[PDB]
């Protein structure tokens, strides 16, 4: 977002700007802070998503050992090059007057199609090249080889996977198919992004409602005071209106900074999970899912990301 | 002092009351902004301390944390109000394509490599590791046997030397 | 506008990139008032 | 519906390089109410850009604009769309391995602030 | 913690609340912020324990 420090405080009256010139050195700092948050928010998605400098594409045929990946790879039939999971997320996640009072929003530098391409390249690299593409040149590896090598990373011998890959593929397909109705059953989890939107959306809404306020003045409307009063006594209302609107702006800017700090912290954590849980097999407990971790897949979302952690757990036990 | 020298003390507090409030708000804004900057400065310092503890005093296995690619070492150097790290990392350069198989069938027995990848140049079969090309002859000690030669998919008949 | 950029940046050699100036603020052309019609034909003619 | 305001930004290369500039209006539509013309007029989603030409090529981004548009300097200023990187397709097969033979070592630098002035 | 804006700012006088109503749109902000901190602080114990 961006704001104009004159249009918000004052209408089309030069005298309000003249009395604003008494302070002067406030909204320059406000604009500098706002554009700092804007460029930081533009920067934030770049190291989260754009981590590979070589965009890949999937091969046409899919001899993926019986594993089904049609839910996560982009569908060419849909005009938007996205995945059905991404379509579900876009459907489950839901103005000009806000744009018309000196407050503007700015489009992101990266659109949805380019970040979709980045994610598609990420799945292509993590499917057909293993995890070697996060270090240097990508080296192609068949998917059962990669699955056995991930089984080897949790203290399990590789013969188990080659012995039971049919059951592994069936379990993977069933678990993948469960996740669509798991997401569509309740909108609670997607609330983790909804609070990002409406708290922002109400943030200007409680500000734009503060225009119609008698901040010790006769009226919130400005020009009728000039048309009614006599100019040497108009200042005693103009100054208190100006100071009240300045306090509202200061509070809004401070609250935006407070939100942006923890948003940047969450973005840094998401970048870390992109680095470790996706491009490798992290051995940290509970960090990349629940139980022993095998892999993870990224999916885009409106102003966010979602990880699908593929993990492994034991089922039955016997005493000896 | 010119307000005191010009005006008369009942209208002094009429005049100089808002100067104190304005300077107070300026001080409050400066203090709040300093606290805001100091919070993320402390967060960056904590991250630098973590990289001091992990990248320097050991060989961390976290991907991309201690450089680009596989991490070997790091060096610290001081800087005016900061630190700099020289990460010494290792990357592969050249690659070649080969044909594989998940296991080796011998005497009706499946053979799985103890550590390495089964590769072939077209005629003979060898076992290497996953970051360099050093072929070796298939022998008993670099593999192990678990099962028979029908359950797995992709096996190929071969031979294993016995020392 | 490069001179305006120099004036805003308080320097003689700007480096590169996106910078900021004032707004467009397109101005109104004229002014139009609207009031209800008819004075109910107030019978001052019958008075005079 | 009130008349829309603007927000004007300046596109410039290095002052040591040249002095030719371009002017962008944020959110304002040209397709319109922009007083006069210049070398060219473009109609990006971010706003209306004048003083530069649009090409059908694709290069990396040095000066961002918005909505996947970036401008650069060639004797003239040229705006174009994002190029996320070189297009690559790695061959996949049931039995194909890429094994490395040679390797390099390298050094990278990381700058971290610690504390500021008391 | 949680506070009451009206009773803290003004005592048992109605005209002080009437003068507070001139600003009007302020108390809900601090109330919402305070209850957000309260619910987050109560939430932290679940994922730490």
């Amino acid at each position: 977002t961006s704001v104009d420090c004159t249009m918000y405080i004052c209408g089309d009256s030069t005298e309000c700007s003249n009395l604003l010139l008494q302070y002067g050195s406030f909204c320059t700092q406000l604009k500098r802070a706002l554009t700092g948050i804007a460029v930081e928010q533009d920067k934030n998605t770049q190291e989260v998503f754009a981590q590979v400098k070589q965009i890949y594409k999937t091969p046409p045929i899919k001899y993926f050992g019986g594993f089904n990946f049609s839910q996560i790879l982009p569908d060419p039939s849909k005009p938007s090059k996205r995945s059905p999971i991404e379509d579900l997320l876009f459907n489950k996640v839901t103005i000009c007057a806000q744009k018309f009072n000196g407050l503007t929003v700015l489009p992101p530098l990266l659109t949805d199609e380019m970040i979709a391409q980045y994610t598609s390249a990420l799945l292509a690299g993590t499917i057909t090249s293993g995890w070697t593409f996060g270090a240097g040149p990508a080296l192609q590896i068949p998917f059962p080889m990669q699955m056995a090598y991930r089984f080897n990373g949790i203290g399990v011998t590789q013969n188990v996977l080659y012995e039971n890959q049919k059951l592994i593929a069936n379990q993977f397909n069933s678990a993948i198919g469960k996740i669509q109705d798991s997401l569509s059953s309740t909108p609670s989890a997607l609330g983790k992004l909804q609070d990002v939107v409406n708290h922002n959306a109400q943030a200007l809404n409680t500000l734009v409602k503060q225009l119609s306020s008698k901040f010790g003045a006769i009226s919130s409307v400005l020009n009728d005071i000039l048309s009614r009063l006599d100019p040497p006594e108009a200042e005693v209302q103009i100054d208190r209106l100006i100071t009240g609107r300045l306090q509202s702006l200061q509070t809004y800017v401070t609250q935006q900074l407070i939100r942006a700090a923890e948003i940047r912290a969450s973005a840094n954590l998401a970048a870390t999970k992109m680095s470790e849980c996706v491009l490798g097999q992290s051995k940290r407990v509970d960090f990349c899912g629940k139980g022993y971790h095998l892999m993870s897949f990224p999916q885009s979302a409106p102003h966010g990301v979602v990880f699908l952690h593929v993990t492994y757990v034991p089922a039955q036990e016997k005493n000896f | 002092n010119d307000i005191l020298s010009r005006l008369d003390p009942p209208e002094a507090e009429v005049q100089i009351d808002r100067l104190i409030t304005g300077r107070l708000q300026s001080l409050q804004t400066y203090v709040t902004q300093q606290l805001i900057r100091a919070a993320e400065i402390r967060a960056s310092a904590n991250l630098a301390a973590t990289k001091m503890s992990e990248c320097v005093l050991g060989q961390s296995k976290r991907v991309d944390f201690c450089g680009k690619g596989y991490h070997l070492m790091s060096f610290p150097q001081s800087a005016p109000h900061g630190v700099v790290f020289l990460h010494v990392t290792y990357v592969p350069a050249q690659e070649k394509n080969f044909t594989t198989a998940p296991a080796i069938c011998h005497d009706g027995k499946a053979h799985f490599p103890r550590e390495g990848v089964f590769v072939s140049n077209g005629t003979h079969w060898f076992v290497t590791q996953r970051n360099f090309y050093e072929p070796q002859i298939i022998t008993t000690d670099n593999t192990f046997v678990s099962g028979n030669c029908d359950v797995v998919i992709g096996i190929v008949n071969n031979t294993v030397y016995d020392p | 506008p490069l001179s305006e950029t120099k004036c805003t940046l308080k320097s003689f050699t700007v480096e590169k990139g996106i910078y900021q100036t004032s707004n467009f603020r397109v101005q109104p052309t004229e002014s139009i008032v609207r009031f209800p019609n008819i004075t109910n034909l107030c019978p001052f003619h019958e008075v005079f | 519906t009130p008349c829309s305001f603007g927000g004007v930004s300046v596109i410039t290369p290095g002052t040591n390089t040249s002095n030719q500039v371009a002017v962008l209006y944020q959110g304002v539509n040209c397709t319109w109410r922009v007083y006069s013309t210049g070398s060219n007029v473009f109609q990006t989603r971010a706003g209306c850009l004048i003083g530069a030409e649009y090409v059908n090529n694709s290069y990396e981004c040095d000066i961002p604009i918005g909505a996947g548009i970036c401008a650069s300097y060639q004797q003239s200023i040229i705006a174009y769309t994002m190029s996320l990187g070189a297009e690559n397709s790695v061959a996949y097969s049931n039995n194909s391995i890429a094994i490395p033979t040679n390797f390099t070592i390298s050094v990278t630098t990381e700058i971290l602030p610690v504390s500021m002035t008391k």
